RNA sequence: GGGGACUCGUGAGAGACUGCCGGGGUCAACUCGGAGGAAGGUGGGGAUGACGUCAAGUCAUCAUGCCCCUUAUGUCCAGGGCUUCACACAUGCUACAAUGGCCGGUACAAAGGGCUGCGAUGCCGCGAGGUUAAGCGAAUCCUUAAAAGCCGGUCUCAGUUCGGAUCGGGGUCUGCAACUCGACCCCGUGAAGUCGGAGUCGCUAGUAAUCGCAGAUCAGCAACGCUGCGGUGAAUACGUUCC
């Protein structure tokens, strides 16, 4: 806005898994106001995550996010008759947002049948550094680390 | 017994409760058993007209029509009172039923 | 009139014009404006000049058009093609 | 003398009759897990109780009415916190700090003429 | 509207479904309400004028 | 598993497998399987030839299927054309017959856009 | 029966003013942060359009100055048209499915309408409906079962148990009359469509997205429109360089 920053909304702790990271995942899965539907998908995929490791699922979730959080994004800027990308530093609570969007997004177009086994397989493949969500992490990094020459115009 | 049921209706506020209070005060002076003015919910009739006489659909008015109801009193049908129940001139904007 | 409880619908001024010809067995044409009338199996063999909007169109009730309305054989609109 | 409070959230109006006991919900003749089958709603029913730490007491019953089920859960939370004050005048700064006394006025905005919804406009299309 | 059509809608037509309503002030065939007998236009001046009781502008 | 010369799709539940017959949809499929006692939650590969006789003869006594439904359908369209009715002229041109809007639509009776 | 406790209905009032505290500012206007409060700096939304612009729109709401018609450019009636169809644009709806379809079970609304009416109940029909008739000018009776949701079952990624156009047959109701040209129901039929080129739109919170319900006009209805009502309920905003 013209008049400075807006207050951001607090997320209440998730009752089944006592963490605000789970309730920040259910709002990315949420479509059309189906929040009790969106929580059955997230809870159901996290129960399937411990059925393939035995480990606690939110520890697997935080290992899955740490492999897909970007550190450098590649925002665009025009100067004269040419454009380029400036590598800028991702503030941390944007990197939480931008990584939860990649896990939900790249697993909606994944090859399984239901959304529970699509979301759970993307979490397990990201907590090992294998999935397509991990692939966009280094594609975001290789794009931004190919443009260090333009890191001197940071607004 | 307790048989007389009055059913005041009116378009406007403040011309009906004064008709209930200071005019049906003329029943307790004839020694009858009142229960008091009981307010009922208000009816609404909303109308929505186009302002322009031609081709301006997106500009509109909203007219309403409220109707107030009160005084469901169950006074004693004494034959001395039931004459004096209907002697007073109510205002023009007040309706009454004796059911 | 379109529901089986109340029968079919033929205009009464059209029923009198064929009952004066079914009694003496002639086949004169019936100039009419009643497009809304049902064809019933007493119109068989009769011909009808049926108004379409601008003129009267002959129609010959044979046997198989006997559940239809009479206006279905005089087309009102006209379209030969755009080019 | 009986505790008589009321909470209301969007159009739900609950009537809490907080009575001391072993801790039991029978909302409108029906228990918590039989009336609210959702674990997120049940967290915020007794969220004022875990603050004051009196969840094992106070078997309540309420007259749930009006609105939808998520409005009924939030209206019940305001009913409990305003009922805990009438049994306890010392947990008031504990529940005001969490925000369990705010009625949260957030109503459905009306539909405006010329618009498809409360704020949604139709297709613009300058030519 | 045309003055013959205002008198025709007042009388009793053949085939009683053939009847309809017009505005009692200007004789307009469309947008006539049944509670008032008026069109959308003649309702709007008479409500602003205070000439028909109980009707005023609503806000909520 | 040929039923009436129709070649049911193999490994398919019996409520839906009868609907591949031209003349039977979901309402008839519930009332073929109700008169003959064959349950609906049955695959077509587990069908018995003794069961297949029970519903290869219920259909000719009651129903109207391939060929002599398809010819009765195309002899009703044929009937409207030589009597010269409104729908018969409207069948002759590929224009829609049931009082449809022909200004901006009827791309089902007509083909794709000719785009003059 | 009864109770005046709780809600609610609706009258009358109380309450928010930078009023109080701390820092900044010419001590000013005011600003940043608190405390208390249901609410905090315009609490949310509505009603409300200065002087004027566009020779904007309307002579077809009405009114009116000129001008024209008066055996017709007045007026009555029956049929037809306003619903046509090589095409082009625009606003919507339903879709292309598994965060889904279908079947069984079960929960929670709000604002409205009703005497030329609303039709509970019973009864007949697969169904739209038919019939009988109680109660109700209604906080009383009817409309009125909300749908998403929840739980269980099945389908198993297919142009399909996705989609529901088109066409064939059989009906009901309204109305003098349903061919041109009404809606709804049953059975059959099962098209395009597998997420959309250049381009383009709305939205900053109870919003967007999605889910039903009601009203006006109206005999019936092309109602997917319009004006409202509640249900569930997000994601973001560094910022002011660019449009
Ligand atoms: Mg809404
Ligand atoms: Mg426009
Ligand atoms: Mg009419
Ligand atoms: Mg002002
Ligand atoms: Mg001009
Ligand atoms: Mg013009
Ligand atoms: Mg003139
Ligand atoms: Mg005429
Ligand atoms: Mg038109
Ligand atoms: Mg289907
Ligand atoms: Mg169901
Ligand atoms: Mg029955
Ligand atoms: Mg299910
Ligand atoms: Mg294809
Ligand atoms: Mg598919
Ligand atoms: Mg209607
Ligand atoms: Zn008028």
């Amino acid at each position: 806005p013209r008049k400075g920053p807006a207050p951001k909304r607090p997320l209440v702790n998730d009752p089944v898994y006592g963490s605000q990271l789970v309730t920040q995942l259910v709002n990315k899965v949420l479509l059309k106001g189906k929040k009790s539907l969106a929580e059955r998908i997230v809870y159901g995929a996290l129960e399937q995550a411990r059925d393939k490791t035995g480990t606690d699922p939110v520890i697997t979730l935080k290992r899955a996010l740490d492999n897909v959080k970007p550190a450098l994004e590649v925002r665009s800027r025009r100067v004269g008759g040419a454009t380029y990308q400036v590598p800028v530093e991702v503030r941390p609570d944007r990197s939480t947002t931008l990584a939860l969007r990649w896990l939900v997004g790249y697993s909606r177009q994944r090859r399984e049948k239901t959304m529970i086994e699509r979301l759970a397989n993307e979490i397990l493949d990201a907590s090992n550094g294998l999935g397509a969500s991990v692939k966009r992490r280094e594609d975001t990094h290789k794009m931004a680390e190919a443009n260090r020459a333009f890191a001197h115009y940071r607004w | 017994g307790q048989k007389i049921r009055i059913r005041l209706k009116a378009y406007d506020h403040e011309a009906i409760d004064a008709s209930a209070r200071k005019i049906v005060e003329t029943v307790v002076r004839t020694g009858a058993s009142v229960v008091g003015p009981v307010p009922l919910p208000t009816e609404k009739n909303v109308y929505c007209v186009i302002r322009s006489p031609h081709k301006y659909k997106d500009s509109r008015e909203h007219f309403e029509m409220r109707t107030h109801k009160r005084l469901i009193d169950i006074i004693d049908p004494t034959p001395k009172t039931v004459d004096a129940l209907m002697r007073i001139d109510l205002p023009a904007s007040v309706d009454v039923n004796i059911q | 009139p379109r529901s089986l409880k109340k029968g079919p619908f033929v205009d009464e001024h059209l029923l009198k014009k064929v009952d004066v010809q079914n009694e003496k067995n002639t086949k004169q044409v019936i100039k009419t404006w009643s497009r809304r009338s049902t064809i019933i199996p007493d119109f068989i063999g009769h011909t009808f000049a049926v108004h379409d909007g601008r003129k009267h169109v002959p129609v010959f009730v044979t046997e198989s058009m006997v559940g239809h309305k009479l206006g279905e054989f005089a087309p009102t609109r006209t379209f030969k093609g755009h080019i | 003398r009986p505790i008589q409070t009321v909470g209301r959230r969007k159009e739900a109006v609950v009537r809490v009759r907080l009575v001391p006991g072993t801790g039991k919900f029978d909302l409108n003749g029906r228990s918590l897990e039989d009336y609210f089958p959702n674990k997120v709603h049940q967290q915020l029913i007794k969220a004022p109780l875990v603050t004051v730490d009196r969840v094992e007491s106070f078997d309540i019953f309420a007259h749930l009415g009006g609105g939808g089920p998520s409005g009924q859960a939030g209206a019940l939370r305001l009913g409990i916190a305003r009922a805990l004050i009438l049994v306890s005048p010392e947990d008031r700064p504990a529940l005001k700090k969490a925000g369990f006394l705010t009625r949260d006025p957030r109503a459905t905005e009306r539909k405006k003429y010329g618009l498809k919804k409360a704020r949604k406009a139709p297709q613009y299309s300058k030519r | 509207a045309k003055k013959a059509l205002v008198n025709k809608a007042a009388g009793k037509p053949r085939f009683a479904v053939r009847a309809y309503t017009r505005c009692s002030k200007c004789g307009r065939p469309r947008a006539v309400y049944r509670k008032f007998g008026l069109c959308r236009i003649c309702l709007r001046e008479m409500a602003h004028a205070g000439e028909l009781p109980g009707v005023q502008k609503s806000s909520w | 598993a040929r039923l009436v010369g129709v070649d049911l799709p193999r490994d398919k539940r019996m409520e839906v497998a009868l609907t591949y017959i031209f003349g039977i949809g979901r309402t008839r499929s519930n009332e073929i399987l109700a008169a003959t006692g064959i349950d609906r939650d049955l695959r077509t590969r587990d069908l018995t030839e003794e069961q297949l006789i029970h519903l290869r003869d219920y259909i000719e006594a009651n129903l109207k299927v391939e060929g002599d439904l398809r010819r009765e359908v195309q002899a009703d369209i044929r009937r409207k054309i030589e009597i010269g009715c409104y729908q018969g002229l409207r069948h002759r041109r590929g224009m829609p017959v049931r009082g449809q809007r022909t200004k901006t639509n009827a791309r089902t009776r007509k083909g794709p856009k000719r785009t003059i």
